[PDB]
């Protein structure tokens, strides 16, 4: 039921399976034409300008991590330490 | 009957109007569809009221296609017909099965066997009028109907009615 | 004409939308061939 | 019961005329229509009481109306006459009288008995003047398919 | 009676009878719940009582302990008339000829009215009915 | 009534008429 | 390929397994079949109220499915039924309906034993119900005469 | 039907988005007007907002300018203005408060006050025939009184 | 847009012309200050 931002007890560290989600769908909305947030240096191949916006974290979305009890967590991907 | 309820809707967003002013687009969206539309749960949607304290809760992504989805909970002026319920008309098309009663935004139907017997329909008028003995069902004439059967079927809804008891007729 | 129905339970508003492959149709049909119901639900009712 | 109704069309009349007070108060005057419009809703209002009341005057004058027992007399006594003041404004009764005074009949032709001829002539005169209306009233009255074209200029069929 | 209640619903003794038996006051006509719905609910019209042709209306029934229809239609009329009476000429002063004359007056109207003579001193009865309704109302 | 028409009158003075402009309140 | 529809998408979660009751089977279903034929006498269409009538899904893509309309690449199908006049038994139930069996009385339709017995307040205490049944079959099973009177109950004997 | 029993989403007790229990919200042709035309105003006012940066004539004009802020898919609701118009003889939201002020007093459903100030009768029996929920429930002298008072409130625009 | 015209202008004229012989019909016959103000606002 949506856990406050002082009890969050999850690892902060994004994951691989969260990293590849979050690429792959933001790449999915860059191909939709989505406004891109990162100046681009030439690029044409929307998962590059993904990953260049996971660069730089300019990716405008928010992990609902699931917990087993039925409970969840907000972890935006701005916060989250990539690598 | 003109009632008031809060209803609430699935707006589908394309991943193109991700703007920091979405949320007029979703307001936008949550008139286009809703206000002139029909439903079969809730009746024919007048009018929305509270257009500037419009909750958005939380929008999510569903998986394929990408596009957003909000649950929008908000208050609307509706009209639900009902079963055996009093209401005013004006004729618009005539039938010989009977003339067409338009109530708002319904076009309700009187059946001729649902009629008197000194009611008579008439052909030779133009447009055709159902002459009685001492009243004409014109088109632009104003006839009190009483409802008998209502049908709410998916975004369109008919009913049925009829002037055959007392206190009915031509206004 | 958009238009549903269920027939036996008096049904013709309430009517839910899902993709499952032909395979599990046919699953679900043999099994109704069999008489046993896999009913299928879209909310959780034991929560 | 009729009261009922007269203390309703007083209320829209303080209303109306509280708000040509709010339009009044500003320093430029705003629009005119909504300045005719209310003053409209006031003429209207004192129209409507003022039927009603000559409508029932017979049956206001078969009552009498003061205070019970039941009333806080011992402390205000001068609130208590001013509730019941059968007595006008001095505004209204004096430029009343002094109306009065420049009618063109006072009392002297009440000593010489001669009233009823006048308003015979008048309403005589009132009768003329519809008939000329009457009469003023009755005198007025109250080329080619552009797809078959171009069709032509690209396969050149008739 | 236990034979006629309805004339297609005429025994309906070992069907339990659950239903009742309304009359309309403008037929004087048994007629069972299941038929008079349907009657009334179909329209106005007349009921097939032993050829009936008298139009049994919409609503406006009664339930009825059986008094006989003479007693039924005398109490029935003697309240209205009653009503329509109201107190004039008798608890005005405390006379005992005068009253005594007025109410024999009404039981003689009310004697005319349930044995109908020959459809003209009633007539001027009902005049009198509206007489004395727009006496009430003034 | 009266002070009603007292207001009636002074409105009246502030009237300015023009065909193309309709009524200005100097 | 298939046509849109304006029903709500949802997945599907909760799956629930139970028997088909005759009255629902009724319920489902729209036709009878009574022919055993499978085609009509003219040797073409179908046989209208057989083993496969238009009353049900159809293949070919040109035949329409009357119930549905629409193809076949887009009929689901639809449920005839067969009312017998003599009931039959399930095989995957054969062994189920007689352990029910040797678990209630043939008479009086009483579950044999009663709650007054030790035993059974132990095996109802259970919160399986396969085990319950288990263990209710394996004290019923041994009594082979109700009761109609038992010492601290239903007639029958 | 007409027996005080109306559907789910129409029953007596409904629930706001808040969370909390309130009455179902009835309207009679008369102040149903004055809300349309009323929540129209402040939706002019709201779409003149952002772009910074003799009683048919008005009606019909309104319903022009209003049709000109929406979209142009919703003209059955100005269509429902003029049948409501032509169909209303009530005016000002304060002898509309007056008149739930005379409903209100003799303690009825929302639904039988809404059919009665929507409807125009002279008697009782005229509000008992057109209204089947109401036979009995109120007295008859009230009505005619309710209708008396009304019939006084009534004014030609 | 010359129709506006015709109707606004003709119900101008009729409201003249007519409002103007109610007015002198109601000059001709606190009732009297209430005629006093009807003229007027006529
Ligand atoms: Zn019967
Ligand atoms: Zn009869
Ligand atoms: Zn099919
Ligand atoms: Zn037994």
């Amino acid at each position: 039921k949506a856990i406050p931002k002082d009890q969050r007890a999850t690892t902060p560290y994004m994951t691989k399976y969260e990293r590849a989600r979050i690429l792959g769908t933001r790449a999915l909305q860059i191909s939709m034409n989505a406004p891109v947030f990162v100046d681009l240096e030439g690029e044409t191949d929307p998962l590059r300008i993904a990953m260049k916006e996971l660069a730089e974290k300019k990716i405008p979305l928010v992990i609902r991590r699931y917990l087993p009890d039925g409970s969840f967590e907000d972890w935006s991907v701005e916060e989250l330490i990539v690598d | 009957m003109f009632f008031i309820k809060d209803l609430s809707l699935n707006i589908t967003l394309h991943p193109s109007f991700f703007g920091p002013r979405m949320k007029q687009y979703l307001k936008t969206k949550l008139l286009e569809e809703v206000e002139g539309s029909c439903t079969g749960k809730f009746g024919y949607i007048l009018c929305v009221l509270d257009y500037d304290n419009i909750d958005i809760q939380r929008g999510r992504i569903l998986p394929t296609d990408g596009s957003a989805e909000f649950n929008v909970k908000y208050r609307a002026v509706v009209f639900k017909p009902f079963k055996g319920e009093v209401v005013d008309g004006t004729v618009v098309s005539c039938s010989q099965h009977g003339f067409e009663v338009q109530v708002g935004p319904m076009k309700v139907f009187v059946t001729k066997h649902l009629m008197p017997q000194d009611l008579t329909f008439n052909a030779g008028s133009n447009p055709p009028s159902y002459q009685s003995s001492e009243d004409v069902i014109t088109i632009k004439s104003r006839i009190r109907v009483k409802i008998e059967g209502c049908i709410s079927q998916v975004s369109s809804i008919h009913a049925i009615g009829s002037i055959k008891e007392d206190y009915l007729g031509a206004i | 004409h958009n238009q549903f129905e269920c027939k036996g339970c008096d049904n013709k508003i309430d009517i839910y939308q899902i993709h499952i492959p032909y395979a599990a149709k046919l699953l679900f049909q043999e099994l109704m061939a069999m008489n046993i119901t896999p009913r299928l639900y879209t909310d959780r009712s034991r929560d | 019961q009729a009261l009922d109704a007269v203390r309703m069309r007083l209320a829209q009349l303080t209303h109306s005329l509280r708000r040509i007070r709010d339009e009044m108060s500003k320093a430029e005057l705003p629009q005119w229509y909504t300045l005719q419009s209310q003053l409209n809703v006031t003429l209207s209002q004192l129209v409507s009481v003022t039927s009603t009341l000559q409508h029932f005057q017979e049956t206001l004058d078969s009552t009498v109306v003061y205070p019970l027992p039941k009333f806080p007399t011992t402390s205000h006594e001068s609130l208590v006459t001013t509730l019941l003041r059968k007595k006008n404004i001095p505004e209204v009764d004096e430029w009343m009288k002094y109306v009065r005074e420049t009618s063109g009949v006072t009392t002297a032709l009440l000593k010489d008995e001669e009233i009823e001829k006048l308003l015979q002539q008048d309403r005589e005169i009132t009768n003329w003047a519809r008939t000329t209306f009457r009469n003023e009233y009755g005198k007025h009255d109250f080329p080619f398919n552009v797809d078959d074209v171009l069709k032509f200029t690209f396969t050149g069929e008739k | 009676e236990n034979k006629d209640m309805c004339p297609i619903c005429k025994t309906d003794r070992y069907l339990s009878p659950d239903v009742k038996f309304l009359v309309n006051p403008e037929c004087y006509h048994r007629i069972c719940e299941s038929c008079v719905d349907r009657i009334f609910s179909l329209g106005p019209a007349q009921c097939p009582y032993k050829g009936c042709d008298k139009i049994l209306r919409k609503n406006k029934f009664k339930t009825q302990i059986f008094d006989d229809v003479e007693v039924e239609k005398e109490v029935d009329i003697r309240k209205r008339v009653f009503n329509v009476f109201n107190k004039t000429i008798d608890d005005f002063n405390g006379d005992l000829v005068e009253y005594n004359k007025y109410l024999e007056e009404v039981e003689d109207i009310i004697y005319k009215l349930d044995h109908g003579i020959d459809v003209a001193k009633t007539e001027e009865k009902l005049r009198t009915y509206e007489e004395l309704n727009k006496q009430l109302i003034m | 009534s009266y002070h009603l028409n007292s207001t009636l009158e002074s409105l009246y003075d502030l009237i300015e008429f023009q065909p193309s402009q309709g009524v200005h309140y100097k | 390929g298939q046509q849109y529809s304006s029903a709500p998408l949802r997945t599907v979660k909760e799956v629930q397994f139970g028997l088909f009751s005759p009255e629902e089977v009724r319920a489902i279903s729209v036709a009878k079949i009574r022919f055993p034929e499978t085609m009509d006498e003219t040797q073409t269409r179908a046989k209208i109220g057989g083993l496969n009538d238009p009353r049900l899904g159809s293949i070919d893509r040109n035949l329409k499915c009357q119930t549905c309309q629409e193809g076949m690449n887009e009929c689901p199908g639809h449920f005839g039924h067969i009312d017998l006049a003599k009931p039959v038994f399930h095989v995957g139930f054969i062994a189920k309906i007689k352990k029910v069996c040797e678990c209630v009385c043939m008479h009086c339709g009483k579950l044999l034993l009663d709650e007054h017995n030790e035993l059974m307040r132990q095996a109802l205490a259970i919160k399986d119900s396969k085990k319950r049944f288990a263990a209710i079959w394996t004290l019923c099973k041994t009594k082979m005469v109700c009761e109609t009177d038992v010492p601290s109950r239903g007639g029958c004997g | 039907a007409a027996t005080l029993q109306l559907g789910q989403e129409f029953q007596l007790k409904q629930i706001n988005h808040q969370g909390e229990e309130e009455e179902l919200i009835a309207l009679n042709l008369s102040e149903a007007r004055l809300v349309i035309k009323e929540a129209l105003v402040e939706r002019r006012r709201a779409f003149k907002r952002s772009q910074k940066k003799t009683r048919e004539k008005e009606l019909e004009s309104i319903d022009v300018l209003l049709e000109q802020t929406t979209g142009g898919n919703n003209k059955d609701l100005k269509n429902t203005m003029q049948y409501l118009t032509n169909f209303s003889r009530f005016r000002d939201q304060e002898t509309v408060g007056a008149v739930i002020q005379l409903l209100k007093s003799t303690g009825l459903h929302p639904f039988e006050v809404a059919q009665l100030g929507s409807l125009a009768c002279d008697t009782a029996d005229e509000a008992k025939t057109l209204i089947p929920s109401l036979n009995n429930k109120i007295s008859d002298d009230e009505l005619e009184r309710i209708l008396k008072e009304l019939s006084n409130l009534e004014t030609l625009y | 847009s010359n129709q506006a015209l015709y109707e606004k202008l003709e119900q101008t004229r009729t409201i003249l012309s007519v409002k103007l012989a109610e007015l002198i019909n109601m000059t001709t016959i606190a009732v009297a200050t209430t005629s006093v103000m009807m003229v007027n606002n006529q």
